[PDB]
């Protein structure tokens, strides 16, 4: 599984320019995508989603209408038709790919991201107050976030993600629903909550934890992430 | 030395016969009378599963109690999700005739077969996100009549060659082979601690099999016509059998012999499937009658008729929490009651 | 030959049959009593259970 | 009425007797039809909509024979009245229409090659039966305001009159029934050659037998809807009252042929069928 | 409503799982199933190596015939007892019965076997084409007055050639005989106790025949037609 991405340079206020994504590995068609940015020295924030087959696509509020989404998947790939730039749109651009079913991983594999130099609501807050907590190896390391409104559903399922972007490189996921662990993870990493205030422990510190970690919702589909806790060796 | 050695099994037969004879000091039916009566046990059709295309022929459950894997002779192993009634997986089968389905405890294999003589163990946690055939097994010179998880690794199935098989998944050899049955091995059942297993056959008989030792440690005659069903008591101590007699009956491992018939003179059709529940006191059989049946285990009395299917009742399961029970029929239909 | 070797295994499969300790039916009876009496809150086919607890039809 | 009793109570005598087997037979063919999962099949599900449709009509005969009876006194409603010559008329469209339907079915299903057979869903069935039953409530809804008025409203004005179109709207009223002319000859149409081309294709044990089944019902189709069909423009161009006495006799003969129609509709199209037959003794048994 | 993103996703690819269900339904419902069975000794291999030049158990074979799409499935590696697995080859347009009409010896085996067919309990409704290979063989052995009828069957001295049939041209009256002897053998059994349920289409094909499939695709027509005559209430 390898998804590459492409077609990102310097652009000036109102330019239109596509971004394409291309994907192999896997079954394209069956899984959906998802494009997140990361602006420097900056969170993480949705930007689109399109559903396998087109049938159903969603867009952030910042975007919402001028950036569009589609997918050819005959040639197994995915565009971003940029319209309208604005200074505040620099980012480095990410595929994710998504397949829901019960038991499945959403957000599971993440592209090596595309950087783009240019030149809210009823949207759950995720909060992470700590920016920094230093702690050393073979130590075990907590991480607190919050939300305003409940992430529980009577459904019985917590829809809420633990991420890991390391330094210069791409996030991964590692709690895909408050308690599981994804594949591939080290079982160190564990998840607890209670559906307004969630913990992430990680049992014993290594030299490959270090990074952000970032916590997100899926509650409903304006996906909302935190400024991310940093990990110090 | 030929005739020799058929008089001695004549005489073991003979001691057999009077052992079991001699064991027999009570019978169940006198022993539960004064237990109360199990009531009218009425069930409703809570949930239809739809989307197949021709007889459903096959079903398990998993480990946990919300998913099922049903096979259609069309062609198609479809998962549903029981709680929402959802389509997880569509995978299709390279031979359209398929007569047994299996999913793992922990969930991660799905197996399928039937008359390609091929049992096919498909993987439903693939990166790639597609099911693919992990892997085709064969060797049996039959038809594949049901298939069974007792690890990811090892999976028990029977073949219409009179025989049942021990496959390591990964190695794709038969471990241990399990022969004597004189007929096609229609029904297999595994113990709860999956060290012993029962498995009926075409020739009126059921046998009772150790995984390890490789051996048919006891064997039951009760019927008088095919078996086609067989399911292991919750405890692990009996099973019940369904054949074309159209009785059901419980046989206890530890006594060596029947020790209740359930039959009723307004049933004259063969039994397609039989399962227990959580307590073991309500005995579900389908019939080909359309109608499938809850009779009491320890008293012999129907408790309930589900009659909510338009063709042959194919499938039968409890869940493992007991809350529910599926059937499917050859309507191209998977019905939950409860 | 073949066939005296096929009834030689019958004859040592029904000796296996034969060698096994065996309960009386009476106990057989009271063990699976005994069972279904402590697990009978257990199921919910015999007991029915409140609408809340089942997963369908609330 | 404009009759001699002893040719009144004779017809009166021949329709209670049609009502009983009509009304016998469609029930029996519906309570078939829902006891039994079994019988519903493609055909059978037309078969069933038409047998409510005919029972619809034939539970109007009492009013006919009422009306028959009483010349103008008509005691009972006017709203009555008014859905009495609505639901019949939608009744016996729906009816003609479900024959039209069943005849195209049966040459989609024997003519056609196995290269191009249609692959019949349940849908399909289910939208055209209720499809169909539109066209004929809608194309029967000028008759609910046009007719159904008591011309006219003192003890002698206690008798009024009966239902019939005022002046007024005849003028279009006529202008409706000559429109339902079509009626007959979209049917008729297709019968006449549908049918004719599967007879053709079974003739090419049993297929002479359902080659006289088939002749049979189209000869009955068209001995029992062209005789309505006649009368109604019969009567449209009425302008002398003996003629309107000659008119009055000529509908009163094709009203008792219709519920003929309506009785013998389900014999022909179920009782010749084995699975039927079967149905009615097991049901019986 | 009360679904939340996850579950209205699992319910899209549901119903595209059933989109791709009833796209798999079309053809389904299009393609004709035809059971292919037969004597070790009956040539039906000789049919399958026909019909696509235009420890495995079912052999299929697809072919098409004025764009008809028929599969063929041949049981070759299932166990000697047919009673359990017939069961699921009911639903079955028809069942491909190939006999060898040369041997004479195993003829009593082979009307046994298609009596089994006939009166089976699954397979009632279906109907059975009979075709009965090696005609040439036949008329050699015929010929060659070697190898006498009489001699297996008895009754075959009594026997008279029926003049409603119509024998073919450049064809010697025994053969004709012979052959529909051997037909009448089988419609004996087939009409007694069949109750109109299913029908029996006996064809005289030989080795390397072409007509086969056209033959085929003719029972067929006339099964699929005493089908929708029953199923739309005109018999
Ligand atoms: C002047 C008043 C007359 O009353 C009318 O005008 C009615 C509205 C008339 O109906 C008028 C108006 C209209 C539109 O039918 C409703 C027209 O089609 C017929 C010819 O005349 C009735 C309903 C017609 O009976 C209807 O005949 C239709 C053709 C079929 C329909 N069906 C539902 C069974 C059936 O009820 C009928 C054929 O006349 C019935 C016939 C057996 C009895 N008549 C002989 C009586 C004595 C009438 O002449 C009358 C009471 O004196
Ligand atoms: C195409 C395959 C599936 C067969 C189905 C054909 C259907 C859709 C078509 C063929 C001809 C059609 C009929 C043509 C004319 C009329 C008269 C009008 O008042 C509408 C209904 C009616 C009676 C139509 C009903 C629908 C009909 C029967
Ligand atoms: C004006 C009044 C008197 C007319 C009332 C007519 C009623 C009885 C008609 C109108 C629409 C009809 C339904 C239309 C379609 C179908 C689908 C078919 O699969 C079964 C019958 C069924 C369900 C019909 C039943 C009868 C029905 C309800």
């Amino acid at each position: 599984v390898q998804l590459v991405e492409s077609g990102g340079g310097l652009v000036q206020p109102g330019g239109s320019r596509k971004l394409s994504c291309s994907a192999s590995g896997f079954a394209f068609s069956s899984f959906g995508m998802h494009w997140v940015r990361q602006a420097p020295e900056k969170g993480l924030e949705w930007v689109a989603y399109i559903s396998s087959g087109s049938g159903t696509i969603y867009y952030a509020d910042t975007v919402k209408g001028r950036f569009t989404i589609s997918r050819d998947d005959p040639k197994n790939t995915l565009f971003l038709q940029m319209t309208s730039l604005r200074s505040e749109d620099t980012a480095m651009y990410y595929c994710v790919r998504s397949i829901y079913y019960y038991g499945s991983s959403p957000f599971d594999f993440w592209g090596q991201g595309t950087t783009l130099t240019v030149s809210g609501s009823a949207d759950i807050v995720m909060t992470q107050a700590t920016s920094s907590v230093p702690v050393t190896p073979g130590e075990s390391v907590s991480i607190s976030c919050r939300s305003s409104k409940s992430l529980l559903h009577s459904n019985g399922n917590t829809y809420l993600y633990w991420f890991l972007q390391r330094p210069g490189q791409s996030p991964q996921l590692l709690i895909y629903r408050m308690s599981n662990l994804a594949s591939g993870v080290p079982d160190r990493f564990s998840g607890s909550g209670s559906g307004t205030a969630f913990t992430l422990t990680i049992s014993r510190l290594e030299a490959e934890d270090v990074g952000v970690y970032y916590c997100m919702q899926h509650l409903e589909y304006p996906l909302t992430f935190g400024a991310g806790t940093k990990l110090e060796l | 030395e030929l005739d020799q050695l058929r008089q001695e099994a004549e005489q073991l037969k003979n001691q057999i016969r009077d052992a079991r004879k001699a064991c027999a000091d009570a019978t169940l039916s006198q022993i539960t009378n004064n237990i109360d009566p199990v009531g009218r046990i009425q069930m409703r059709t809570r949930r239809t599963l739809r989307g197949h295309l021709a007889k459903i022929y096959a079903m398990h459950w998993g480990t946990d109690s919300r998913l099922l894997v049903s096979a259609s002779q069309d062609g198609k192993l479809i998962i549903w999700d029981s709680y929402t009634t959802n389509k997880v997986h569509a995978i299709p089968l390279r031979s359209s005739w398929v007569m047994t389905c299996a999913y793992a405890p922990s969930g991660n294999y799905v197996a399928c077969g039937g008359l390609d003589n091929i049992c096919s163990i498909y993987n439903l946690k693939t990166r790639e996100g597609n099911v693919r055939v992990s892997r085709e097994l064969a060797g049996h010179t039959g038809y594949l009549s049901c298939c069974r998880f007792l690890d990811d690794n090892q999976i028990v199935t029977s073949s219409g060659d009179t025989t049942c098989a021990l496959w390591d998944i990964e190695t794709g050899q038969q471990t241990t082979t399990f022969t004597g049955h004189t007929g096609d091995v229609m029904s297999l059942s595994l113990a709860p601690d999956t060290r012993l297993f029962v498995s009926g056959a075409c020739d009126a008989s059921a046998k009772l099999w150790d995984v390890r030792e490789g051996m048919c440690r006891q064997t039951f005659t009760g019927h008088e016509s095919d078996i086609n069903a067989i399911c292991f008591f919750p405890n692990g101590n009996a099973f019940a059998t369904g054949s074309d007699d159209a009785t059901c009956r419980l046989f206890d491992l530890r006594a060596d012999q029947e020790l209740m018939t359930y039959s009723h003179d307004n049933i004259i059709c063969g039994i397609t499937s039989v399962s227990f529940s959580k307590s073991g006191r309500l005995l579900l059989a389908g019939y080909d009658d359309f109608n499938c049946n809850v009779w009491d285990a320890l008293k012999a009395d129907r408790a309930g008729v589900l009659a909510g299917h338009d063709n042959r009742v194919s499938c039968l399961g409890v869940t493992d929490d007991g809350m529910a029970v599926a059937t499917g029929s050859w309507d191209s239909f998977l019905k939950i009651w409860n | 030959t073949a066939s005296i070797a096929q009834a030689r295994k019958l004859v040592e499969q029904l000796k296996m049959e034969a060698n096994i300790d065996r309960i009386k039916v009476s106990k057989a009876a009271a063990d699976l009593m005994a069972y279904c009496e402590a697990h009978a809150k257990e199921d919910p086919l015999l007991t029915p259970v409140p609408a809340s607890e089942n997963p369908f039809r609330e | 009425s404009p009759f001699p009793l002893g040719a009144l109570v004779p017809v009166t005598a021949v329709c209670l007797c049609l009502f009983v087997v009509g009304v016998s037979g469609n029930v029996v063919t519906v309570m078939l039809i829902g006891r039994y999962r079994d019988m519903r099949t493609t055909t059978n599900l037309y078969l069933g909509s038409m047998a409510v449709s005919d029972l619809l009509i034939l539970l109007g005969l009492p009013f006919d024979l009422y009306r028959l009876w009483r010349s103008r006194p008509w005691v009972f409603g006017p709203l009555l009245c008014r859905l009495s010559l609505y639901v019949g008329e939608g009744c016996t469209y729906a009816t003609l229409l479900h024959m039209t339907a069943l005849s195209v079915e049966r040459y989609l299903a024997i003519c056609r090659p196995l290269r191009a057979r249609v692959l019949v869903t349940r849908r399909r069935v289910r939208a055209l039966i209720a499809v169909l039953w539109a066209v004929a409530l809608l194309s029967a809804g000028p008759f609910l305001f046009l007719v159904g008025v008591e011309q006219d409203p003192e003890a002698a004005a206690l008798f009024s009159r009966e239902c019939r179109p005022s002046p007024a709207q005849l003028g279009a009223l006529r202008v409706m029934l000559w429109v339902t002319t079509a009626y007959f000859f979209l049917p008729f149409l297709c019968l006449s050659i549908l049918y004719g081309l599967i007879g053709r294709e079974l003739w090419s044990r049993g297929h002479r037998q359902t080659v006289r089944v088939l002749l049979v019902v189209v000869l009955a189709f068209i001995i029992c809807w062209l005789p309505f069909h006649v009368g109604r423009i019969i009567y449209i161009n009425t302008e002398d009252s003996r003629m309107m006495y000659f008119s009055q006799y000529f509908n009163i003969v094709a009203l008792q042929l219709f519920y003929l129609s309506a009785s013998i509709n389900p014999i022909l199209y179920n009782l010749i069928s084995k699975k039927y037959r079967a149905a009615a003794f097991k049901l019986l048994l | 409503c009360t679904l939340s993103a996850e579950d209205k996703a699992a319910v899209e690819r549901s119903k595209m799982i059933e989109k791709q269900l009833q796209k798999d339904k079309q053809v389904y419902r299009r393609t004709l199933r035809l059971l292919l069975l037969g004597a070790d000794n009956s040539g039906k291999s000789t049919i399958v190596k026909q019909m696509r030049i235009y420890t495995s158990g079912i052999f299929e074979t697809k072919f098409q015939v004025d764009k008809v799409n028929f599969h063929m499935f041949d049981v070759g590696a299932q166990r000697d007892e047919r009673r359990k697995w017939i069961q699921c080859f009911n639903d079955v347009t028809a069942i491909i019965f190939v006999v060898d009409s040369s041997d004479y010896n195993r003829l009593q085996e082979a009307l046994n076997d298609f009596k089994s067919i006939w009166n089976n309990r699954w397979l009632r409704t279906i109907s059975v084409i009979l075709f009965l290979n090696k005609q040439d063989l036949l008329a050699e052995k015929v010929l060659a007055g070697k190898s006498k009828i009489e001699d297996y069957f008895p009754e075959f001295a009594r026997y008279t050639t029926p003049e409603d049939a119509t024998p073919e041209p450049g064809e010697d009256p025994r053969v004709t005989r012979a052959k529909y002897f051997i037909r009448k053998e089988f419609v004996d059994i087939s009409t007694a106790s069949g109750d109109g349920r299913h029908i029996c289409y006996p064809h005289f094909t030989c080795s390397v025949d072409t007509e086969n499939a056209r033959r085929i695709f003719n029972d067929c027509k006339d099964i699929i037609l005493q089908m929708n005559l029953r199923e739309y209430n005109l018999v």
